[PDB]
DNA sequence: ATCAGTCCGACGACGCATCTGCACTACGAGG
DNA sequence: GTCGGACTGAT
DNA sequence: CCTCGTAGTGCAGATGCGTC
């Protein structure tokens, strides 16, 4: 395999993001995409992330049944070593990975391959009522700032309203997004609440750089499902659970 | 029960200088304006705020309200804002408190009103010997120069100059003489020379950047007073007792 | 007089101070037709380091006879950290308590003046260590500190060679391995080759060497040879020099 | 509210200077005949030395043996080298405070602008404030806590602080226990020598001590025959006694007794109402949160309804079972970071003795009928298993057992008592139990 | 003149936790 | 837990 | 492009706790 992506810090931090309710993913080749499924220990959190062929130029295809794993903690630390708006290339060898910089000079850092296999994604086959879509900076400006409050997230939707709520013992707190102010568009559904997590939902902020937009699709008893619009045609999402 | 102010960096220092001291304070609104004194627990420190009725944007009060809270939950809500946004509190049942943030994307937060036990305070009457007032921004630098090293300041004065010294194993000098950037008004008096915990005195560090004049009082065997002056009439205070000597 | 020296940026005063302190808590100074010169060794004898002002850029100089004053930073350390207004002015004068530095602003309008406790003495004759480098190239700094912070991540040992005018560095072991490049004119401004060598020098040492070279803008000027040890020159910003010396490990 | 502390100080200055157990009990219930209602609660767990029984998951207080000679220093006005010598020289700190309060005061700035004010302080408030100083999680919290403790210092009288610094350190040597406190109340309030049983049997109910006293003060003496465990408050465990190997112990017993495995590692208690798991340890305290992978295993296995049983936790080898020591354990029960290490330690339990599970009392009842109910509420599989339910007929069949066990690792054998006799009883030592190991 | 039950404060060496203070380092307002 | 280390008893 | 300064963020450096 031989991949190469102009942007060297939307790939680090996506890795970064994917890579803390996990601790060991695997790569997937296949004749026209790149793809990473696991599930987590805590049995609550599922997330899978798939790449188009246009995110990464240049992308030549050796075998149609490579299967690469590594360390979570390697690739990050290598990864960390960032200077600037850089270039990056990977290319698989039998069995370690090489990650080289294309800046100022080169660089060359090489990771064993580890032996992983596990595979149990569970069916989605849902069809939410209720559907919404806004910004990723107003999402990710909203939840930097409610953290800090409690851990039962309670999710809460009206007609057209979709309202954040955590309240505690000795105070609460409270959102509105509105179609008219702040929501875009696309509001429609029915009426339902449920409940959640907060750390869970928390780690995931880190998508402030390879996003454009988001859809939020919830209901009750029911997991919660968060998608994110990476460009060309790219996504990922996050599946929650109920408590 | 309406009061709106516009910035809220000008209230975040008065509160880190607040969070400091104390664990509770009550707010005291008027029909003239907005009063706070809250003394500290080991009875060596007295804080007093005081804001006018003319940087609010056209709001009033009818009546008094009682309003008491916590110090680091309050400052943890005063996070939140990032730019120059706005605020405004409001409450109508005397017993629930709501704060909004606007602006940005609208925030609400309700509050449950706490008790708060105060003792009857008089007021200041404490003249010194000295009222140097020299710049406010030197005065954190000789501060965070001089007390790291030692537990215990020492402020003396004379009739040209103001010395600032530790002593002990390190004799360290700061001075503001008339020379380019000391002292603006002295009186003769008398000479003194007095000792400081040096731990009393970072907890009002970032009290400093709300105006550039600074008014130092003291004397021999007396406390230690300095004041601050901004828009509108602003006035704070700050009373510390010497060390045993 | 006897002691008298003025010079213009403390912010290359403490500079030097610091990077001397990172070898040592105590300093030995001798003031003496050369000016201001120091010189310690650490006990491993594997780093050098070697610090000399010319007599020409302090504005004011008196002294009547060879003397040392020989300093402890301990305390000082944190107190001399308060250096601002760019270059403010600051001279030393001698005391029979043994030490007096005085600092002048104009930011604020005010005076640091410290009383340090030290004894008398006689200066020493200039040494320096007598070798001969050939592969040499002048470079910025934030290169060094990259090339120090991604090494760390692999091993203990760092190899420098130049083989066919082209600058590798390797290190690490079999299984993680390290590989970067050092182009003419591509991260560099001058350069100058006649042989390839190797180096084989440490790595906490590399470091070491490395956190004590910020706050100089200047092309640094490197130089090696074949298994000989290694020598940083820099420039101050208002004037005066600073060279280290690196210890190799031979056939280790 | 009307209270003061001066009179459990006064009180507890006759404390250390008798040394007979029938003199001190005596007077020691002056003070609770004396003391006024609402607040017994309070009274009764200051004696002890804990603010509030330690199964309600509440913070430990912060203030260490270095923090109060800062603290004292801000009190009485004296430099830190001056208290820290006279301390260095004299052990007991209580004494280094006594004297420090009779030749220095304190002014302060309350009375510069003009105040002349003093009044003596209430039990009330200095149980507020020691909760308060509790919690104090803040941020900036040391300053918080130093400063909090020191007002009542600065608001004590030479005798009264002297006790209260040893309060803070949380051992009292007086000679006060917890046995000689329920022999006391029972002799006040019940008025009967012989009415001390039933107190006894009621404080075995309920781990708490408070909740007995107000229930006790409340209702009457009565109303203590019909205290039945719920799922909550725990009753205290029994203890085992240690003896060498000789024809003791057969002579005792007659004939075959049931013979059980010393496992090594934590024990354990259970609770579950069908719906939440709760787990104590060896002492009270809410191991819950540290323990929180195996609540799925005492739950979907143990099919049933809300019980009460006891067991024991152990490490076992990753790779296959093998038992390991309670040192090993000890690694994994202190970090946050639960699933990254959690995986590789096993953890296997085993049961010995079931409390209440069919809505009535089981205590008194022989101990083979609890065990024959017992074995039928069980899964068989690799996690959740029974004793080694054996019996011997002579000394020459233990030690061909005890050889076993020794190979398999583990402290070693413990015997049982079979019969009417072998009640389960709460506290204590007895004989019924007997337990033999090795150096 | 003696053997059996009851009760009670010290034993200090330790992993590990939690706040405090100090270097680095990216980024947004104003000339 | 633990070894004392007292204390308190009954012929 | 050149200046703060503001805030995160990583890291050593102390003190207190529960267990036999
Ligand atoms: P060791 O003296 O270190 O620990 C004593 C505790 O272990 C429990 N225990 C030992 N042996 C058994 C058996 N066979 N069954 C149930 N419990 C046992 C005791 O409960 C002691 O508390
Ligand atoms: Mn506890
Ligand atoms: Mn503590
Ligand atoms: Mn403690
Ligand atoms: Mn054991």
């Amino acid at each position: 395999m031989k991949a190469k992506v102009i942007d060297a810090v939307s790939f680090s931090y996506i890795l970064r993001t994917v890579g803390d309710f996990l601790s060991e993913a695997n790569f997937i080749v296949t004749k026209e995409g790149i793809r990473v499924s696991g599930i987590d220990p805590s049995r609550v959190v599922f997330l899978d992330i798939f790449l188009p062929s246009s995110y990464f130029e240049g992308f030549e295809v050796s075998q149609e049944k490579e299967i690469i794993g590594f360390k979570l903690e390697d690739v990050n630390d290598i990864l960390k070593r960032v200077l600037k708006d850089d270039t990056l290339i990977l290319s698989s060898n039998e069995s370690k990975l090489t990650l080289t910089f294309d800046g100022e000079f080169t660089r060359s850092f090489e990771l064993p391959l580890i032996q992983v296999e596990s595979t149990q994604p569970p069916s989605v086959n849902l069809e939410f009522p209720f559907k919404a879509q806004l910004l990723t900076i107003t999402f990710a400006d909203i939840i930097d700032e409610l953290s800090d409050l409690g851990e039962v997230l309670n999710i809460h939707s009206k007609e057209n309203k979709l309202y954040f709520e955590v309240i505690g013992d000795l105070s609460t707190a409270k959102v509105e997004l509105s179609t008219d102010n702040g929501t875009l568009l696309e509001a429609s559904g029915a009426d339902v609440s449920s409940s959640y997590g907060m750390e869970y939902v928390a780690n995931t902020t880190k998508m402030r750089r390879a996003s454009d937009s988001m859809e939020l699709y919830f209901g009750s008893q029911i997991p919660l499902k968060l998608r994110f619009k990476l460009p060309q045609e790219g996504y990922g999402d996050f599946y929650i659970a109920p408590r | 029960m309406k009061v709106v102010y516009d910035d809220v960096r000008v209230l975040k220092d008065i509160i880190q200088a607040l969070a400091r001291l104390v664990d509770e304070a009550v707010l005291k609104f008027k029909q003239d304006s907005v009063e706070l004194v809250a003394l500290d627990r080991a009875h060596i420190s007295l804080i007093s705020v005081n804001l006018p009725r003319e940087m609010f944007k056209e709001y009033d009060v009818n009546d008094e309200f009682k309003f008491g809270f916590n110090t680091q939950y309050l400052m943890k809500i005063l996070k939140v804002a990032k730019r120059k946004e706005a605020i405004e509190i409001a409450s109508e049942s005397p017993d629930s408190v709501i704060i909004n943030i606007i602006g940005s994307t609208n925030r609400e937060f309700n509050v449950r009103n706490l008790e708060v036990s105060e003792q009857e305070i008089p007021e200041i009457n404490l003249q010194f010997d000295i009222s140097a007032t020299i710049s406010s921004d030197g005065f954190k630098s000789a501060i965070s120069e001089v007390s790291t090293v030692t537990d215990n300041v020492v402020v003396e004065g004379h009739e040209d100059r103001i010395l600032i010294k530790a002593e002990g194993e390190s004799e360290v000098e700061v001075e503001f003489s008339k020379d380019t950037g000391g002292l603006q008004d002295l009186e003769f008096s008398k000479e003194s020379k007095n000792s400081y915990s040096a731990e009393y005195l970072d907890d009002v560090l970032s009290l400093t950047k709300l105006s550039d004049y600074v008014k130092i009082s003291f004397g021999n065997q007396k406390p230690l007073q300095l004041f601050f002056n901004m828009e509108g009439g602003g006035k704070v205070t700050y009373l510390l007792a010497p060390k045993v000597l | 007089m006897a002691f008298k020296i003025v010079y213009p940026n403390a912010k290359d005063f403490f500079s030097f101070i610091n990077s001397i302190t990172n070898v040592t808590d105590s300093i030995i100074l001798n003031f003496t037709e050369d000016g201001i010169f120091s010189r310690h060794l650490t006990e491993d004898k594997v780093l050098m380091a070697i610090m000399r002002i010319p007599k020409d850029v302090l504005s004011e100089y008196s002294i009547d006879s060879p003397t040392s004053v020989k300093l402890d930073v301990s305390s000082v350390k944190k107190i001399l950290s308060k250096a601002s207004s760019k270059k403010a002015t600051i001279e030393l004068t001698e005391t029979d308590s043994g030490l007096k530095i005085i600092i002048r602003d104009e930011k604020s309008g005010a005076k640091s003046t410290i009383y340090i406790k030290a004894e008398k003495g006689q200066v020493e004759q200039l040494t320096e260590p007598k070798v001969n480098l050939a592969v040499n190239f002048t470079t910025d700094e934030s290169v060094l500190n990259v090339i120090a912070a991604d090494v760390t991540l692999v091993g203990e040992e760092m190899r420098i060679s130049t083989e066919e005018d082209k600058i590798k560095i390797e290190a690490g072991e079999e299984g993680k391995r390290y590989v970067a490049f050092l182009m003419k004119d591509k991260p560099l401004k001058e350069l100058s080759i006649d042989t390839s060598a190797s180096s084989s020098y440490s790595a906490e040492m590399f470091k070491d060497a490395v956190k004590g070279l910020r706050g100089f803008s200047a092309p640094t000027m490197v130089s090696f040879g074949e298994n000989l040890p290694m020598k940083i020159d820099v420039e101050a910003v208002s004037g005066g020099h600073m060279i280290f010396w690196i210890a190799p490990r031979l056939l280790e | 509210s009307h209270m003061e502390f001066k009179v459990i100080a006064e009180y507890f200055d006759k404390l250390e200077k008798i040394s007979s157990r029938l003199q001190l009990t005596a007077l020691l219930a002056d003070l609770l005949s004396k003391s006024d209602k609402t607040i017994i609660d309070k009274v009764v767990y200051i004696i002890q030395g804990k603010l509030w029984p330690d199964f309600l998951g509440y913070p430990e207080l912060g203030i260490g043996e270095k923090f109060l000679i800062k603290a004292i220093s801000i009190a009485t006005n004296t430099d830190e080298n001056s208290v820290e010598n006279l301390y260095k020289t004299i052990g007991d700190l209580g004494e280094v405070a006594r004297r420090l309060k009779s030749k220095q005061q304190s002014t302060g700035i309350l009375g510069f602008l003009g105040t002349t004010s003093k009044e003596s302080l209430t039990v009330d408030e200095v149980y507020s404030t020691l909760s308060k100083v509790a919690l104090t999680t803040g941020e900036g919290s040391r300053d918080l806590k130093i400063r909090l403790l020191a007002g009542l210092l600065k608001k004590a009288d030479p005798l009264e602080a002297k006790f209260l610094v040893r309060f803070v350190e949380g051992r009292l040597r007086v000679g006060i226990g917890d046995a000689t406190v329920l022999d006391a109340m029972a002799i006040a309030f019940g008025g009967g020598q012989s009415a001390s049983e039933i107190i006894e049997r009621a404080y075995n109910l309920r781990a708490d001590l408070g909740n007995i006293a107000k229930i006790i003060v409340e209702k009457g003496i009565e109303a203590l025959k019909t205290l039945k465990p719920q799922v909550g408050i725990p009753i205290r465990p029994m203890l085992a006694e240690r003896l060498s190997n000789p024809e003791e112990i057969l002579k005792k017993m007659g004939g075959n007794a049931i013979v059980d495995y010393k496992y090594d590692g934590e024990r354990a208690q259970i609770h579950k109402k069908e719906d939440k798991i709760f787990i104590f340890s060896r002492r009270l305290e809410n191991i819950t949160s540290q323990y929180p992978d195996v609540v799925d295993y005492v739950s979907k296995y143990i099919e049933g309804k809300e019980f009460i049983i006891e067991g024991e936790i152990v490490a076992i080898d990753p790779e296959s079972g093998e038992m390991r020591p309670f040192q090993e354990l000890m690694h994994r029960k202190r970090k946050s970071d639960i699933y990254e290490a959690i995986k590789e330690y096993p953890v296997n339990v085993f049961l010995f003795d079931l409390m209440y599970y069919e809505d009535v009392d089981y205590t008194t009842k022989p101990l083979e009928a609890r065990r024959k109910l017992l074995e039928s509420i069980v899964k068989p599989n690799d996690y959740v298993k029974i004793a080694h339910h054996i019996q011997a007929n002579n000394v020459e069949d233990l030690k061909s057992f005890f050889y076993r066990a020794i190979s398999e690792g583990g402290e070693g054998v413990m015997v049982k008592a079979i019969g009417k006799d072998a009640i389960y009883q709460a506290g204590a030592r007895g004989w019924l139990w007997i337990k033999l190991k090795r150096d």
